[PDB]
DNA sequence: GAAATTGGCACG
DNA sequence: CGTGCCAATTTCT
């Protein structure tokens, strides 16, 4: 019960003063969503990810 | 204590303090306390420090011993930009809280 | 609601006259706070 | 034990280095060997990983079915198989000096057992055996399109297949070398380095070895156009699997194990680690059935890379070594790259989430969440 | 009364300027002298404000140009 | 109790 | 002289 409130407290605190502050910051870089294949089963499907 | 036989720095004891004391009469002075610590932080001159520690850091070549110098010349810049002095590390009046 | 001693007077009195309406003001367990921060030797202070 | 494939597609292979053996099969010489199934769609549904020196009775682009075998290794046994076919010629090994002669008591199949420099003599210390592949000849058969002769250095505890002048060629084994939960999640967000770090190399080329037990064992790289002279530190008491005849990437393991992330951000950049983590906590959150979109540890990813080191002054008013924003350092370098001058470099950071919100601008914000008396 | 309030959010666009808009509103019928632009039902200000916001009577614009009428129209009858 | 940082010592 | 390992100390549930 209590190592969870600890681990909530510190991701709260490490990232309290994130806001979104505008609309377009003008750069199209970014990640490539692929699905997660851990060799044999696709866990989860690429329409889940996008 | 000046340059003769002692350091600016150097602790003694009880019998070495006999002995210094009778070796030097003048031009030795030597204290216990916080008086002695506050005559140190008093009498320390921050510019020529931060000049001698940056040529001993860039002309010196090391791993551990720069990250050491630039440990203390942070602080020393630290102190220098701020208002703030040594010597105040070392309290003479106290504050008391309001009843 | 809970520290702003010159608040809960304003908002008591403009809940009874009809008018729901707050001047916020300062919570006074900061001026405590700072009183106790600036008796260690460390001085604080609101500037501006 | 061996890849099993469940369904019907083709197969397909990704930074592989395959030579033909004698039977005709397809043996691999490259550690980061990886094999994929394709459908006719053309996505992929399987993503194996092959170890070195493994027999593939498939090849590229070939077509396969359901519940087929394509490859099969021996686990327990690290080949040193080669790529030329030919005789073997046996160069500088001495028996008592550098290798041992220990026959088996019951099979009988007994060679020249390779000793180690921890336990040969002092005279074979500094005498590298290796292994010579020739011809009839007499000659050295060279690696098809390469310069350099087939000579294959061994380390220690290496037990030779074969006796010396028995005809081999790929495929043949030179010699063989004997072998959770919420705490998870709250390492993978403090960014802890584990108890034996999988080591890595900083840059490309070919590799080597080095000086040996001045403390560890010591590497040698040198790229095929890049700065060789940079040499690293290796714990030699732990097993390596570096190949020091074969030219490596600088994304490469030496050893094996669970990699810190401050490496991965160092040697592969920060599209690597944003999705390294975001697969490691997604797999603790996943196996229990707890759905958590992937915004929401991007975002704390984003808050664990906001520092910076400076590695030279530049232009700008920092130091040569500190510690600084990385906001302000992007603002200092794009109000000089817009104007005539030219800006600082840096190098990104990682800290744990626990160390990130403890440095930041504001002290009434620090001293809040904990340490308050370091933080006044 | 009234259980939802989205077609206010989307006359509005945004579900933080319609709480300040709505409040606003509230206040001028309220605290001042102001009479609602829509039949009151038994309703509280906060409630007949989002009923007006939500027929396009009351929005940012229309309420600044209201205040700038109003105070030039006193500034003239004060003389 | 665990983990991170700091001072002391063996070693090359 | 210069590195790295080991004991002390601190802070946190």
């Amino acid at each position: 019960t209590a190592n969870s409130g600890y681990l909530t407290r510190r991701l709260v605190d490490v990232a309290q003063d994130l806001v979104v502050t505008e609309d377009d910051c003008g750069t199209h870089e970014g990640i490539m969503m692929t699905p997660v294949i851990e060799g044999g089963d696709v866990k989860e499907p690429l329409r889940d990810r996008v | 204590g000046g340059m003769t036989n002692l350091e600016r720095q150097q602790i003694l004891t009880e019998e070495q303090y006999l002995d210094a004391l009778e070796e030097f009469g003048d031009e030795f002075d030597a204290k216990m306390g916080a008086e002695a610590i506050q005559a140190l932080l008093k009498s320390m001159d921050l510019e020529q420090e931060c000049e001698q520690l940056r040529e001993e850091l860039n002309e010196t070549n090391s791993e551990t011993k720069r990250k050491k110098l630039t440990k203390r010349i942070k602080l020393l810049e630290a102190f220098v930009q701020s208002g703030n002095k040594p010597e105040w590390m070392i309290l003479t009046v106290l504050p008391v809280l309001p009843p | 609601k809970s520290d702003d001693v010159n608040g809960r007077t304003k908002m008591y009195k403009n809940i009874v006259d009809g008018n729901h309406q707050m001047e916020p003001g300062m919570p006074e367990s900061f001026n405590v706070l700072l009183k106790e921060i600036r008796s260690l030797g460390i001085n604080i202070e609101l500037e501006d | 034990s061996s890849i099993q494939v469940k369904n019907k597609g083709s197969i397909k292979l990704s930074n592989v280095k395959s030579v033909v053996n004698s039977s005709g099969k397809l043996v691999i010489t490259s550690r980061n060997t990886e094999l994929k199934l394709i459908d006719e769609f053309g996505r992929t549904k399987e993503s194996y990983k092959v170890p070195y020196g493994a027999v593939l009775a498939k090849g590229d682009g070939e077509q396969v079915a359901g519940g087929e075998t394509v490859a099969n290794w021996d686990p327990h046994t690290m080949p040193v198989i080669t790529e030329v076919s030919g005789f073997v010629r046996f160069t500088d090994m001495i028996d008592g000096q550098t290798i041992t002669r220990q026959t088996d008591e019951l099979t009988g199949l007994s060679s020249l057992v390779v000793l180690d420099s921890a336990e040969r003599t002092a005279g074979g210390k500094d005498l590298r055996p290796a292994l010579k592949i020739v011809d009839a000849q007499g000659n050295d058969v060279l690696i098809p399109g390469t310069d350099m002769p087939a000579q294959y250095f061994l380390p220690g505890k290496a037990i030779v297949q074969l006796e010396d002048g028995v005809q081999i060629s790929s495929g043949d084994t030179l010699a063989r070398i004997p072998q959770g939960g919420l705490p998870r999640v709250a390492d993978l967000f403090e960014a802890r380095r584990p108890k034996e770090p999988a080591i890595l190399a900083e840059i490309s080329g070919i590799v080597s070895f080095g000086k040996e037990t001045k403390g560890k064992r010591r590497l040698v790289i040198t790229p095929v156009d890049g700065s060789d002279p940079y040499e690293e530190m290796i714990p030699k008491w732990r097993q390596l699997n570096v190949f020091e005849g074969e030219r490596v990437e600088r994304g490469d393991v030496i050893s094996d194990g669970p990699e810190a992330p401050h490496d991965i951000l160092r040697l592969r950049g920060v599209h690597a680690v944003t999705r390294y983590i975001v697969n490691e906590v997604q797999d603790v959150y996943r196996l229990q059935g707890v759905k958590i979109n992937d915004k929401h540890i991007e975002v704390i990813v984003r808050q664990m890379l906001r520092k910076a080191t400076i590695v030279n002054a530049g232009s700008s008013d920092f130091l040569e070594g500190e510690q600084v924003e990385y906001s302000r350092v992007k603002i200092a370098n794009r109000e000089l790259e817009a104007n005539g001058k030219v800006g600082a470099t840096y190098s990104r950071d990682l800290l744990g989430i626990t160390k990130a919100s403890l440095a930041t601008e504001s002290f009434i914000s620090a001293a809040s969440f904990q340490e308050t008396t370091r933080v006044l | 009364a009234r259980v939802t309030v989205q077609d206010a959010v989307e006359k509005i666009g945004n579900r933080f300027d319609l709480v300040l808009v709505a409040a606003r509103r509230a206040r001028q019928m309220q605290v001042g002298g102001k009479d609602p632009l829509v039949p009151e039902e038994n309703d509280k200000t906060t409630v007949i404000a989002l009923r007006e916001i939500e027929e396009g009577l009351i929005n940012n614009q229309i309420l600044d140009v209201r205040e700038r009428q109003e105070q030039q129209e006193q500034e003239a009858a004060e003389l």
